[PDB]
This record gives C-alpha cells, structure tokens and sequence, in this order.
DNA sequence: ATCAATATCCACCTGCAGATACTACCAAAAGTGTATTTGGAAACTGCTCCATCAAAAGGCATGTTCAGCTGATTCAGCTGAACATGCCTTTTGATGGAGCAGTTTCCAAATACACTTTTGGTAGTATCTGCAGGTGGATATTGAT
DNA sequence: ATCAATATCCACCTGCAGATACTACCAAAAGTGTATTTGGAAACTGCTCCATCAAAAGGCATGTTCAGCTGAATCAGCTGAACATGCCTTTTGATGGAGCAGTTTCCAAATACACTTTTGGTAGTATCTGCAGGTGGATATTGAT
C-alpha cells in the first residue's frame, strides 16, 4: 500500500488541530492545503536545525539544534532546553 | 435511531480539544515526515527523541494558531467554513507570502 | 563568607548571573550592581508567573503546577502574554475560546 | 558526567515563598528554566546594544534598567524596576 | 459640463502615487503630532530634523503597507471598499493584537 | 525662554486627503467614511510606541535632543528597520 | 607593503572588517579568515544589488542611482526581497500593483 | 570635527566595476551604507550565537560560513559562500 | 409539551510514574583578601544646528450631486458532518551498536606590544553636470451618445 | 462605431543643486615584525540512548445519507467619488543661542590573580505520593415527536 509520508498527516489529525483552533466547519480542500503549509514549515525549521548539526560536526539532530532553529525563525519554544 | 445535527459534534470537539494539551498528530507518521524532509539536506541523519518532540510541539502550535487566523478570515467573509483562500489570506498578512 | 544573593535579599544567584554576563560577550566590562539588578528582575518575573500558575493549579483542583498551568497563567494576563507573545510553551494547549457566530441558535 | 547547570532550585525556592503547598512538574520546571534564560538573553542583549550605542565599555545597572524599560510592558516594567533598584540599595548598604 | 465615473480618478491616483516616492503627509502637521506625543512622554525635548523625517518615512511606509493588507481583507470579503473591520482584521492577523 | 505654545489635537493635521493619498499608494480604490478616524488611531499607536523607545534612548544618553539615531534604534527594536538615516 | 584586501582579491576593506568584529564583542577571539570571508560576502551582496539597481536606473533613462532604484532592485528580486523583508528604504516608494477586481468593466 | 567612517568608497569601487557609467545619489549611498552595516551586524550576530552554542571562544571563517547559510536565502547563500571561500583560499596562499 | 438516547457530572478508589528526600563528594564555582588597570562624570568651551521669528506657493475644507456599491433577501444545489468497525497502522516494549560526549594533548594560530607606514577622512576653494521643472506641442483615454 | 473633453506623453531647455574634483594635510588608522599564550582539532573510548523489530493496542479509511451552508440573482437605499469653489495653512529662505560634543584631569570602580570556602549537580539508594484512569449513578443536553 505505497504512500507518501506527507499523507500520514491524515484528515482526522488535521481536523483535530483545526478543532483546537476553534474551527467548526472545514472545506474538503483544506487537508491538502494544510499539508503544503506544514511541509514549508518543517523545511524551513529543519534546514536551519540540520545546519546547526553539520556545524557541530555531528550526525544527530539534537533538541538544542531544533530549539535554536525555532528561536531564529521567530518561533521560540520553551521546554526542551536552552 | 438517533443522529446528531451537523456541527453538534464539531462544537463538542472544539470544547474537548481546547481543554486538553496532548499532541493531535500520531507520533510515527510525523517522525517519518521529519526524516524524509531532513534527507534532502543531509543523508545518514539521526534525531534525538526530544528533537522530534520539540519539532512536533512547535508544528502543532503553529498550525493551531494558523487555524485561529484562518477561522477569523472565514468569519470576515461571512462564512463559517474554512477554505484554502482563508489560509492563504492569513499567511499573506502574516508576511509568510 | 556570605553570598551576594543573601546580601541583596535574593533567592536568585547574583554570582552566577555575574559570571554568565562576562562569558556572554555583552561588553568588555561589567559593573557590580548589574548582576544584582538583573537577578532581582528575573526573580520578580519568576514569582509573578509562579503566583498566577499556582492560582491556575488551584482553580483546576491541583497542587502540582504543570505546563497547562503556565499557559493559562501567561495568556490570561495581558502583560505576560505580550512579553511571551512570540513564545510557545510546550504542552500548554490553548485558552478555551469559540467565536460566537459559531454557537448554535437559541 | 559534565555538570549541567539550571535555574531550577532558585525557581523552586521562589515557588515555596509564593505557594508553599504547591509543587511543579519536570516539564513545567524546564519551561520555567527556558523563560529565565530567554529573559536573561533579551535583557543582556539590549543592555549590550545600549552600551555600544553610547560608546561605553561597561554594563551597569543603568543599562539593565533602560533595557528593562524597553523590553517589559508598562506595569511589569515598573514593578521590575522597583525590585531592581531595591535589591541594589539593599546590597550596597549591607557590609 | 463633464464628469469621470466614480473609480476613474481613484485608479488614476493609484497609478500616480504608486509611481512616485514623495511623502504624502504634510511636513509641519506631522511635526506637531510628533512633538505633541513626545511631550506627553517627556517635556522640554528637542528633535533633530532628520529624526522627524526618519519617523515620517517609517510611518508612511507602515501605513501604506497596512492599507495593502487592508485592501486584501476587503477583497476577501468580496468588497472593493476598505472598512475599519478590514484594518482590524489585518492588525489582528499581523499580531499587532 | 518666554512662553511655550500648547500642543493639542494635532492628530487632525493628518487630513482626509493625506490619508487618501496613502491608501492610493497602497492600492486602495474605495474608502468608507470611517477609515479616517481609524487610521488616525492606528497612526497614534504606531507613533507612541516608536517615540517612547526613541525617547528612552535619548534619556539613557542624558540628552535633551532626540536624534535620527534614537529613532533608527527604536525602529530596529520594533522590527521596522529603516535605511537612509544613519542606520 | 600589501593590504589584506589586495591579498584576498577584494575591494572591501579587510582591516576595517577585522577592526569592527573585535569591538562588536561577538566572541573573545577573531580568526584571521573571518574578516576575509565576511568582507567577501559583503562585497558580493553589494555588487548584486548595485547590478540590479543600475538596471533600474537605466530602465528609467537615468545615470544616477537613487533610492527608488534600490527599491525597484530589491523588491523585484525574490531573494533580496526576502533578505530585506523587514526593512524599509527611505524614499523607495512601492511597486506598481493594482489588484485585478479593481480594474474597469469585466 | 570627529571622523565619521562609512563603506562609501568601497560601494563606489564596486559600482564602477559593474556599471562604469552610472552614478549614485548621496541618499542612495546612505541606504547602501545602512545595508552593509545591517548585513554585517546580522552575520556577526549569528556567528556570535553559533560560537557560544558550541562553547567556542573564536569566530573563524567557518562560523561566518554557517552564519551566511543561516541568514541568506538559497541562491544568494550558495554564491556568497563561493566568494568567501574563494577569498580565504586566495588569502591563505597569498603569503 | 413528553420521552429517550447519550453525553456529562461528581464522588470515591487505587497503583505507580513521577515526584520529593538524602548523603556522599567532590569538584567546580563563588567568595575572600592583595595589586593593577581602566573607565567615564565634572569641569570647561568651540561651535553645530535647533527653535523662532516674517513672505510666498498651493493644498484643504465644504456643499452638492448622483453613480454604483453594499448588504438584505431569497433560494437551489452542492458539499461537508455524521455515522458503524473490521482492518491495518501505530504504539509499546526488548535489545544490540552508533555515536556523542568526556579527556588529554600539543601546536598552529591568536593575542600582545612597539615602531612604521599608509590611508581614509575633511576642509578649503574650485569646477562640472544630471536632471527637475518649465514650456508647448502630438497622441491616448474616457464617457456621452 | 463618432465627437470631444481631458489626461498623458513625448521632446527640448535651462538654472542650479548637488555631485564629482583636487590639493593640502593628518590622525587615526592598518601594516609589519617579534615575543608569548592557548584554543581546539585530533585521537582514543565508554556508555548512553537511538534504530530496529516483534507483539499488543486501537484509531482511521470506507460510502452512504442529507442538513444546512455557500454563493448566485436581484434590488433599494444611500454612501462615498467627483468636482466647483473660496481661502487658510504650509512651505521656503533668512536671523538669535541651548546643548552637544570634543578635550583633559583624576579617582572610584572593575580587572586580575591567587587563595580558601560552599554550593549545587549527581548519583545512589531508597523514599514517598498526586493523580490519571476506572467505577456507579445522578442529571444535563440534545433531538425526535
Ligand atoms: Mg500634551
């Protein structure tokens, strides 16, 4: 049952997130759109994290690699160090 | 023979999910998506358990909040149904586009 | 020997704060009061949040503060919310809030 | 093996003064720790900038003060400034 | 007796103003406004004239961008007329509230 | 110095035509009558925030004159960096 | 008797860039390559903008680059537009751009 | 009559290189001057943090390099990295 | 209205994941006493440019008029919500091994210091030139018809 | 379509602002060279904690049904654009001093270095408990009628 990983982010999971955000009714096209948006988000953050990893001459992305990437992307996260 | 009206369960879920804090995407699917994306940047990468966690926390926060602005955009156009345009308008005004 | 914190009447480490400022390349030099001042401010802000997060714990019939309690504390206070307005508290969820036009009709 | 520092115990001391019967989860304490580090960096960062703008080699409480004013919202700034000037008075007079 | 239809001068103006770069608020009025607001924070202040110019350049740049965003909000609503609600939606989404 | 003229209501020097011009540069075709007061408000908030920070820099420097640089630094802090005035 | 700039094949001033790195307190120490590498990046970016600005000047039949040309250069280039997405060029104006629905007829 | 430094003559050299018959207004030069100072500060900052994160006391051309990859978008980063690498290589061999 | 299906509420119970407690420990900060280096207020004064006055250039305020936009009403049809569960993917837990992190080493490269030269700024007085803002004159756009 | 009122686009010109120029000079640069300090790569290695996978858990892909939302069509009322008109306010150019900013002296303060005292992170072993997760039954809510 060959399938892209992006599709692992399923309708019901996206629906749950919408719900937490106070969304009552959802157009069918939202699911593909959201996947698109999430992919760009992860790309931007991951790119920056990995860049930290490579710099530290490591092969493991550390939570601190992510935390720092989030900080410079203007999305400071609390609870994973730093 | 008992059916709930459209939007009753929708409201019910809003209340439920606004009350909890668990992550709402399944850990595994998300972990694969992360690794796949990272592969285009460097091969043979390993990820701390907490690093994947941090990414999830941040992604879901991001997406939950974007659904807020999106919802406001739908409401602005006198609707109750979020549409790709609403996401688009939100991201444009946020300066993501 | 008596800690600079106890001299300044503070629970927060004047010593450590001093050090961290030097090895931070913030400037060539660091006056003696700066870490005292800085440490007070951090203590202060810690208290405020802990107070409100405690209250938030109480409301929900709890004695152990969790992330959810820090989130409710911060986003229910105008000034804390603004200071932390580009910050995400892991495992905090959101404030219950539904747009009124989405409520069923009476 | 290497000692990993934290503000965790000072946060904990302050918790007790504020709510002596109330505890704190690990995850919560981590968040509190982030918070302190964050605000630390924001304030120091601004103070650094201030010193530089004014061709000065030293970060003095005057810089931390102006830093606090610039960074903190209205009421929070005021109280923090008062706690700040307080602590320095008390520290000076003490032998 | 001759007349352009409503909207024709408006578009004329858009082309005109989008083509130029001069400040669009009168200098002195803007200057009084600065001095007023400043005085309310602190008395007996002076301003380098370029400091007023800096503020004016920033302020006009800020306001012109806000209007594009505002304009988008109207259009999203299937209108062509900007209304306070549009400005408000823009500023919420922008995180100015 | 003898006497010092009272400043009041200057927000009103941001005239209806000046606000229309800015809308135009911003690509706006039609403007509801209520926009002008709303814009005055928004501008006032914008200026207060920038002037507060600018003036804070002034005072920290022990000066009585607000410099192009004080404004430039204020603008930077608030994520609205300006080029053309020394920064 | 040779400058480091000529040694590195650069117009931009390596000495100056070295000096400014030290007084900016970015770290205790500054390696020898850093000002070289940075001065090169600086020169690259300024060349890139000047190229594009020059073209805008010429497209307007002008010989002297003014702020409007810098703005046309930056805003017309996807990458320079993002690098400077939170920056304002005094006297730059905006890009001509009227939204479709605003135009006459159907 | 204190000496106010800028990047103006270097911007002018580079200007001559790319568009030999084109001039630049002093306001346009001011913005050019601001832009270099800006990018300088932004790269130096990222370098600064990066060093700290890696418990390094030295900012090398390696730090600048990562700062550039962090700060700039795709194609500008690729090309800026060439030109800086090129300059360092040519700097090392030139003594 | 009533009636019933189901969601929601509160109380009480219970095992253990996750909290607080603890002592050794030792190592590494932080504080204490001595000698050194350095920064920046105060005192003074040149001198830039800021505040504050009168004359000329044109943009603002106001009333009138009606074009066309907005927002109400209605309505057909399309589209997303709700629904039941076996089925397939995720979760939980069990176990080697990559690699990260701790440690020690030693040297290439960085800091420091001291003449030595070069250069980037300004200042004075001059000298050149792109173009903004005026004119008139030929072609597009717009709206009535 | 045709006519015509009005904006728009050229082209050509000309004063002059503001730009390029240059000659004198200099202080603060950058450069050069020699002495001394050390940061971090480099290399070995110990133990997390990370990928992998088998077994146990349980959330979701499915298609059917229709309530109720979205969006097109229509229209009246009225807001906001255009424009004419009278003139107030800003803009432009030319004359007094508050305060900035540049020099210097001088001590109050921060650095440094070495020393001696404690605190705070860990690990060890055990010590303790707040509450998530389950039960039961009473009551609220929603939807059918
Ligand atoms: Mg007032």
């Amino acid at each position: 049952v060959l399938r892209d990983n992006i599709q692992g982010i399923t309708k019901p999971a996206i629906r749950r997130l919408a719900r937490r955000g106070g969304v009552k009714r959802i157009s069918g096209l939202i699911y593909e759109e959201t996947r698109g948006v999430l992919k760009v988000f992860l790309e931007n953050v991951i790119r920056d994290a990995v860049t930290y990893t490579e710099h530290a001459k490591r092969k493991t992305v550390t939570a601190m690699d992510v935390v720092y990437a989030l900080k410079r992307q203007g999305r400071t996260l609390y609870g994973f160090g730093g | 023979p008992h059916r709930y009206r459209p939007g009753t369960v929708a409201l019910r879920e809003i209340r439920r999910y606004q009350k909890s804090t668990e992550l709402l995407i399944r850990k595994l699917p998300f972990q694969r998506l992360v690794r796949e994306i990272a592969q285009d940047f460097k091969t043979d990468l390993r990820f701390q358990s907490s690093a994947v966690m941090a990414l999830q926390e941040a992604s879901e926060a991001y997406l939950v909040a974007l659904f807020e602005d999106t919802n406001l955009c739908a409401i602005h156009a006198k609707r109750v149904t979020i549409m790709p345009k609403d996401i688009q308008l939100a991201r444009r005004i946020r300066g993501e586009r | 020997a008596k800690t600079r914190s106890s001299r300044a009447g503070l629970q927060f480490p004047v010593g450590r704060v001093h050090r961290l400022l030097r090895k931070g390349n913030y400037a060539e030099r660091v006056g003696a009061g700066a870490p005292v001042y800085l440490a007070a401010v951090l203590e202060y802000l810690t208290a405020e949040i802990l107070e409100l997060a405690g209250n938030a714990a109480r409301d929900n019939k709890k004695t152990r503060i969790i992330p959810r309690h820090l989130q409710l504390a911060v986003r229910n206070d105008e000034e804390l919310n603004k200071l932390l307005g580009r910050v995400t508290i892991a495992q905090g969820g959101v404030l219950p809030n539904i747009q009124s036009v989405l409520l069923p009709k009476k | 093996k290497t000692r990993k520092e934290s503000y965790a115990i000072y946060v904990y001391k302050v918790l007790k003064q504020v709510h002596p019967d109330t505890g704190i989860s690990s995850k919560a304490m981590s968040i509190m720790n982030s918070f302190v580090n964050d605000v630390f960096e924001r304030i120091a960062g601004e103070a650094s900038r201030l010193a530089h703008y004014n061709k000065r080699s030293t970060i003095t409480s005057r810089e931390i003060q102006t830093a606090v004013r610039l960074l903190l919202p209205g009421e929070l700034a005021k109280h923090a400034v008062s706690e700040g000037t307080k602590a320095v008075t008390k520290y000076t007079s003490a032998k």
